[PDB]
């Protein structure tokens, strides 16, 4: 049904399937019947999901959750206390507020990742005509494509696109172009023969989007809709399942393991708090505020701007991000599947090789010219560039003088414009030079000459000469030759010079790239005078015993980049895979070129030649590189494309359809792999949106290309692919450091709860003074470690294991809970008595001190030294307890954010200074707490106290102590890499 | 395995141990240094008792501060607040008050050596004779059964604090809004002028003496109009006493609503 068989139809079997007349068409009865039942002839619009539900889904999430609920039961709390009217706790309005803007700034945070929001089949739908010319009840007239049904007879002309997909009755010198399909712009013959077992390739079918570039057809609809190859295309672009990036399955995954956590302490110490005596609201209090401790409730906002930070970096040199998340995803790539045509190469054929003096010369085919020429000593070259040029009827367009060559603008045929350009960067000017010697005669190019010829004036004043310049078929330019230019001389063509030039023309032939003989004839005055009348249809002049002077070819050329990026790639540890929908010679060809395939790699073919023994006995493994072609790979079984990937690491698939590259993402995606797609065409985009990460190129990419990728190169340079694995691998690295410092002080954040709770002391820390450390004062310096620099090699790297390699892992954690933290929390507890006991509460009074302490009864309590206290005076002073908690977690996380610069390095090599970014960091952190601590008004507002310069030193201590502590043991696991020391307490 | 091998759990397990003794440790001695440090007869600082807080007696509150009501006719409705002056006034017997002695300088008794007994500094005394009319005799009621009640205004203590000694701090009750209906609150204090004598400062703290007690005065409410909620204001008058605290309304003053019921 989806499959078209009707290239395979008589014109009797097609008229009575589609029910129509192959000369007069459908009845307009039986159209408006077909009409209704199946719909337009159009592309759907499968509609993702509205904008406000997008950011309804980023509202929710484990920590948003827990935030929600946290809110929900500071409303309630306040509710309940403004109820009995006590106006003292309007904190919890606050609280559930702030709470509130995080989640919904976070949400934002969320939202705003994805940039565009753009649809892919509005750009499929600019692919598509809007009139059509039908036959119905033998009336030609002109309708709009959507009523086009299943069996109409239609009418093409080149210069309009193909209306639906048609299977084709007559036809006149009708090509088209099929790049939607194959990325291959070059045009393809049209007749009603069928040619092939594929409709994908036989003559007879012509499709829905593409372009008839010249002639004229007239074909059965057999198409419409969804249904016809482009919108089969489209749906596989649009309809392809939203997969989560690497780093969302990171993100999420730690976000898995905190909300867990939280639970988990809540949870406990809520039914401690119970079977301690206190109320169930109380305990409900606890429950929400040891979620706030322990939740990081700045981290996915931290997170999202290291991803903005590298996001910056990579826009700069011309890579330009749909969403953050495709800031990481190639630091993590294995496997690369690249399309060849316009992404590899630069979709302009370039002259390529030459043969003449029986030698096979080079070209320089890079768009800059910045390669390796070839010897232009020779006067058979002199002889041979003069005929290819002289025998060129393309022009470049007026006042490109500032354009280079390569980006010039041509009127001709592809090979003539490759030629021109040939001509015009390797002599001075093609089109000056072929001016100065006139064309007296011309016959151009027929299919029925097969050649081009055209008869010339000389430039010589002296010489009055008539040379005569010819190309064509090299084996058709040599049926016509008796003489060859070898070395300086003429030779007469004896049978070892037509082996010699039929051995060269087969390898031009066996490097992917079209060939073209070109010859020369000079015509004396003596049998053809200064004036003579040189008359095409009399063909007055000879036309044979030419004398040939050498083979041009010519192949679509890598982009001078892409042949180092595609080793850098490899070195990095990357598979490179080339996925084309071009013929296979060439690509197995441009593969070799680019280093896909390393010198000296054969495939299964190559060692049946080298050995001359058939491809049966070829033992598989042998062979290193492989070229797969689409109906191979249509053939093939699941496991055998398995077995083939595995067993070949140099890959080849070559004629592949949009559908098929898709199914090698995946397979590779299926074996493991994290996948990459650089593309540029219809034809990729499929692969583009199945793959972990999509590339389009900026400049030669079709609009489906980039709508479908996450990421664009806006000048085309290959080598961005290169830049992007960096930074990926810098991005993650930098991110756990990143995240493991703002982890650590959770620790301290919650355990002042937990004593407080069991052990009642006044509260130690204070829910909107956590707040002001998670969303303030070290936001900064955690985002600084974005910037820090890679400890090892990291582009000789093998890509992570995605499964073992994780942004969080239980000794990252583990570590920076319950080892740092720890001794972080173990500072504020020691800063607190240290203030509670200079005050005058001694420790062991405020053990069980908390009714007494929180009692507005109570204006008289007595402390250590029997002074008497306010319920006023003891709550500045429980003030003075949060703010002295905070400077002991501020002053520990200028030593986290120190050692967290190096998971394995120590910081007596870098240094600590080199990172600029971090100082001004650390710089501003103090800052601002100095800000909080002594601006005044600051008690009663935010409840910071000017504390005494001896609680900003007395946690100091503790502080070195963490540095000291992380340098010892990261020399451990350099001095013992087998050691325990390193498999347990490395991060 | 769990996780991990059991051997290799055992290995994590004691290194964590030690690592949270070593620390448990680290910390045991900070607070042992810190109390080393600490002295035991003088705070190190005093940043929030800048200004004394003033309570009273009987403390009832409603909500939101001090809130006295009761009934002239029925005597249970004042009973518990005769009850809690009563047992308030205890602890200044002249028994309890055995440990203190009859100071008579009116001037700042200064001590810097430890002449009594176990150690300690003297202390004054104060016995609820001093109080009169509002001791509890010869009118156990306080003055509630009359409808003229006594309200004991006491000042919190604090090392070393010394209120000015140009008079002896006094206290002043009035109205919060002196109403237009009627005159100015009509109070008499006990001791007269409503003083505290300056010989019970400076406090020296609860280890220096341990039998100090507060010395107090009794404001005698005489202008009170019945069933007509009011609120009254009283105030510590001296030197080194601040009442204008926004945020911390009994500091150097105390107020509490009152209503007479009759
Ligand atoms: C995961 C497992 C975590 C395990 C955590 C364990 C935490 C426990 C660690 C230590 C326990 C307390 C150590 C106290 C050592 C006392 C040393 C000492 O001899 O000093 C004397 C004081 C008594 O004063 P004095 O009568 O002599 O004063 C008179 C003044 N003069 C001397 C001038 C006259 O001894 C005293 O205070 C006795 C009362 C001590 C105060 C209790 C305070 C409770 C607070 C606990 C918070 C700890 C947080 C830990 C965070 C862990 C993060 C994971
Ligand atoms: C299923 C999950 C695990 C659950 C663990 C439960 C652990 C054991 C729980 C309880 C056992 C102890 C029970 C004590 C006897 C009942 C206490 C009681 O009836 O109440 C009395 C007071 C609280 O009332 P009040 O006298 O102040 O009120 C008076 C009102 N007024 C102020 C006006 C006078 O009790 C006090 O304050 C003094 C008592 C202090 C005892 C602290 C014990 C520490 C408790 C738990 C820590 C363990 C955490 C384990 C974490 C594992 C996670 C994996
Ligand atoms: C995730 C990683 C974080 C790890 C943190 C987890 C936290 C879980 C820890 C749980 C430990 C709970 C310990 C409970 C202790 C209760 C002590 C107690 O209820 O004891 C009573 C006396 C206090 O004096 P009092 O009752 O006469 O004052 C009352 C005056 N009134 C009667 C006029 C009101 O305690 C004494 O004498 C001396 C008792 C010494 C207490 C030291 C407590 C330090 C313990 C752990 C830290
Ligand atoms: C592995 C190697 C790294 C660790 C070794 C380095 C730490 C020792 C080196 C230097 C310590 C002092 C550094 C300067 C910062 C002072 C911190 C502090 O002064 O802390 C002392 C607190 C109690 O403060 P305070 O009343 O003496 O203040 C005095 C206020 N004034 C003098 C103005 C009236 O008690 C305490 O932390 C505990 C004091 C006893 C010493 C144990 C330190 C444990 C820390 C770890
Ligand atoms: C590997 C390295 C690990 C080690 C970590 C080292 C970290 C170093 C960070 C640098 C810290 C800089 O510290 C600056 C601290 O400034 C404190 C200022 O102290 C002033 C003390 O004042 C006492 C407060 O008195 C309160 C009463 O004020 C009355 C007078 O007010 C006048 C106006 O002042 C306003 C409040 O001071
Ligand atoms: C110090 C005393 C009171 C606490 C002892 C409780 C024990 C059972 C606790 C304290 C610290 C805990 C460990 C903290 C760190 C890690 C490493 C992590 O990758 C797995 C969990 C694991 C291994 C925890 C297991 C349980 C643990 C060992
Ligand atoms: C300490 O002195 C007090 C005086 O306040 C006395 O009552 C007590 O008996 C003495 N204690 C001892 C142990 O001598
Ligand atoms: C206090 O007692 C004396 C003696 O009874 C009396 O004269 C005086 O009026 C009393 N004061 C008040 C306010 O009742
Ligand atoms: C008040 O105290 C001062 C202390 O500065 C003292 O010198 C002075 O003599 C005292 N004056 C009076 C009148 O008590
Ligand atoms: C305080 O008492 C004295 C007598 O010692 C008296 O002169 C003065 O007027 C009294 N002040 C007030 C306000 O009653
Ligand atoms: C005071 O008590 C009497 C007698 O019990 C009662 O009649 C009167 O209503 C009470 N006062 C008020 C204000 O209710
Ligand atoms: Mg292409
Ligand atoms: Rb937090
Ligand atoms: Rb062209
Ligand atoms: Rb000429
Ligand atoms: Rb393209
Ligand atoms: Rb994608
Ligand atoms: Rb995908």
């Amino acid at each position: 049904g989806m499959e078209i068989n009707d290239h395979q139809l008589s014109v009797a079997e097609l008229e009575q399937k589609y029910q129509t007349s192959a000369t007069k068409g459908l009845s307009a009865s039986l159209a408006a019947e077909l009409l209704l039942r199946d719909g337009p002839n159009a592309l759907r619009p499968p509609r993702g999901t509205p904008e406000y539900v997008k950011f309804a889904r980023q509202l929710a999430g484990g920590l948003q959750c827990l935030m929600w609920v946290a809110a929900a039961i500071c409303l309630i709390a306040f509710a309940i206390q403004a109820s009995e009217g006590d106006l003292t706790t309007d904190d919890n309005l606050y609280l559930a507020l702030a709470l509130i803007a995080v989640v919904v700034v976070t949400g934002c945070f969320g939202y705003y990742q994805e940039f565009k929001s753009t649809n892919i089949i509005a750009s499929f739908k600019n692919l598509v005509p809007q009139q059509a010319t039908v036959i119905r009840d033998g009336d030609k007239f002109q309708i709009n494509a959507d009523q086009l049904v299943v069996g109409d007879l239609v009418e093409m002309k080149g210069g309009d696109r193909v209306p639906a997909d048609i299977r084709i009755l007559q036809a006149q010198g009708c090509k088209v172009d099929n790049s939607s399909l194959t990325g291959e712009s070059e045009p393809q013959t049209r007749s009603p023969e069928c040619t092939h077992e594929s409709p994908l390739e036989t003559r007879n079918i012509a499709f829905f989007s593409t372009m008839c570039l010249e002639g004229t057809a007239q074909g059965l609809v057999v198409n419409t809709g969804d249904r016809t190859i482009i919108g089969r295309i489209a749906s596989l672009a649009s309809g392809v399942e939203n997969e989560k990036t690497p780093i969302a399955i990171e993100i999420e995954h730690f976000v898995d393991i905190i909300a867990g956590l939280a639970i988990l302490f809540g949870a406990t110490f809520f039914i401690v708090a119970m079977c301690i005596g206190y109320t169930f609201l109380r305990a409900m209090v606890f429950f929400m505020a040891i979620v706030v401790a322990y939740v990081p409730e700045g981290l996915l906002a931290t997170v999202t701007v290291c991803l903005s930070l590298t996001a910056k970096r990579l826009a700069s040199k011309n890579c330009v991000v749909k969403n953050l998340e495709a800031v990481e995803t190639l630091g993590s790539t294995s496997v690369i599947c690249s399309d060849k045509t316009g992404t590899l190469t630069q979709n302009r054929m370039t002259v390529s090789h030459l043969w003449f003096d029986n030698h096979i010369h080079s070209a320089d085919t890079t768009e800059d010219q910045s390669g390796q020429t070839f010897d232009q000593s020779s006067e058979t070259w002199r002889a041979l560039c003069r005929v290819l040029t002289l025998c060129n009827r393309a022009a470049f367009k007026s006042g490109q003088d500032a354009v280079p060559v390569p980006k010039r603008i041509v009127i001709g045929d592809a090979s003539e414009t490759a030629l021109l350009k040939f001509s015009e960067l390797t002599l001075g000017n093609a089109m000056g030079y072929r001016e100065r010697f006139p064309k007296v005669c011309e016959i151009p190019f027929n299919s029925t000459n097969k050649f081009q010829l055209s008869i010339h004036t000389l430039e010589d004043p002296r010489d009055p000469r008539h040379v005569l310049v010819m190309k064509g078929a090299p084996e058709r330019v040599l049926e016509r030759c008796s003489s060859i230019l070898i070395k300086g001389q003429e030779l007469p063509l004896d049978e070892q010079w037509r082996e010699a030039f039929q051995t060269a023309y087969l390898s031009l032939g066996g490097l992917g790239e079209r060939v073209l003989g070109f010859c020369q004839l000079y015509l004396s005055e003596k049998d053809y005078p200064p004036g003579y009348a040189f008359d095409v249809e009399a063909m007055n002049f000879p036309t044979s015993g030419l004398c040939f002077a050498g083979l041009v070819s010519m192949i679509d050329p890598p982009r001078a980049t892409v042949p180092d990026a595609v080793l850098k790639c490899r070195t990095a540890g990357i598979r490179v895979i080339m996925v084309t929908g071009d013929h296979p010679i060439t690509a197995k060809a441009i593969a070799a070129s680019v280093g896909i395939i390393s010198e000296g790699s054969e495939t299964v073919e190559d060692i049946a030649a080298r050995l001359r023994v058939p491809v049966d006995q070829v033992n598989r493994k042998d062979a290193r590189a492989c070229v797969i072609n689409g109906m191979q790979l249509k053939d093939m079984d699941p496991s055998e494309l398995v077995e083939a990937l595995r067993t070949h690491p140099e890959m080849v698939f070559a004629r592949t359809s949009p559908q098929q590259k898709l199914v090698i993402v995946e397979s590779c995606q299926r074996l493991g792999a994290i996948v990459a797609v650089t593309g540029d065409g219809v034809n990729d985009s499929p692969a583009l949106k199945k793959a972990d990460i999509g590339v389009a190129m900026g400049i030669a990419g079709s609009d489906a290309a980039k709508n479908a990728a996450d990421m664009i190169l806006l000048d085309d340079n290959f080598a961005s692919i290169v830049t992007g694995v960096e930074q990926g691998r810098l991005i993650f690295d930098n991110l756990k450091k990143s995240i493991a410092y703002t982890l650590t002080k959770n620790i301290p954040e919650l355990t002042p709860w937990l004593i407080y709770i069991t052990v009642s002391v006044p509260l130690p820390l204070g829910c909107i003074t956590i707040l002001f450390i998670e969303l303030c004062t070290d936001i900064f310096p955690s985002v600084s470690l974005a910037y820090e620099k890679a400890e090892s090699d990291i582009m000789h790297l093998r890509p992570r294991n995605p499964k073992r390699d994780r942004l969080v892992n239980e000794p990252l954690a583990a570590y920076s809970y319950f080892q740092i933290g720890a001794i972080q929390s173990f500072a504020g507890f020691t800063d607190y008595f240290t203030a509670m006991a200079q005050e005058g509460w001694f420790p062991l009074l405020c053990v069980g001190l908390r009714p007494q302490w929180e009692n507005h009864h109570l204006q008289d309590l007595q402390d250590s030294y029997g002074q008497e206290w306010t319920f006023g005076q003891r709550l500045y002073q429980q003030y003075t307890c949060y703010t002295v908690f905070f400077i002991s977690i501020e002053m520990c996380q200028i030593a986290d954010v120190l050692i967290r610069k190096t998971r394995r390095l120590s910081a007596f090599q870098q240094g600590f200074f080199r990172n600029r970014i971090l100082v001004i960091a650390i710089v501003f952190q103090v800052c601002i707490g100095c800000f909080l601590c002594y601006c005044p008004g600051m008690p009663n507002i935010f409840n910071f106290m000017p504390i005494r310069f001896q609680w900003w030193l007395v946690p100091m201590p503790f502080s070195l102590l963490i540095f000291v502590y992380d340098e010892i043991r990261k020399l451990g696991v350099r001095c013992c890499p087998g050691s325990w020391w390193d498999q347990e307490l490395y991060y | 395995m769990l996780g991990r091998t059991l051997s290799r759990w055992v290995w994590i397990s004691l290194y964590y141990v030690a690592f949270y003794v070593v620390m448990s440790g680290i910390f045991a001695l900070c607070i042992y240094v810190l109390m080393r440090t600490i002295d035991p007869y003088t705070p190190d600082y005093q940043d929030q008792l800048k200004s004394p807080g003033v309570t009273l007696r009987p403390d009832v509150y409603g909500e939101k501060g001090l809130d006295i009501s009761y009934n002239v006719s029925d005597s249970t409705t004042w009973a518990g607040l005769a009850h809690t002056l009563h047992r308030f006034l205890a602890g200044y017997s002249p028994a309890a008050q055995e440990g203190s002695i009859n100071c008579t300088s009116e001037k700042y008794f200064f001590q810097e050596s430890f002449l009594a007994p176990n150690h300690t500094k003297f202390s004054c005394k104060f016995t609820a004779d001093m109080l009169q009319n509002c001791s509890g005799r010869p009118d156990p009621t306080f003055g509630f059964a009359e409808g003229k009640p006594c309200f004991i205004i006491k000042m919190n203590r604090i090392v070393k604090f010394l209120p000015g000694n140009s008079t002896a701090p006094r206290v002043d009750c009035a109205f919060l809004d002196q109403p237009r209906d009627g005159p100015p609150l009509q109070v008499e204090y006990f001791p007269a002028n409503g003083t505290y004598s300056l010989h019970y400062f400076p406090y020296y703290g609860k280890k220096a003496q341990p039998h100090y007690s507060n010395p107090l005065v009794a404001a005698k409410l005489l202008n009170v109009p019945r069933n007509r909620d009011v609120v009254i204001v009283c105030k510590i008058l001296a030197e080194h006493v601040s009442f204008d605290n926004p945020h911390d309304p009994y500091e150097g003053k105390v107020e509490f609503k009152l209503k007479i019921q009759k």
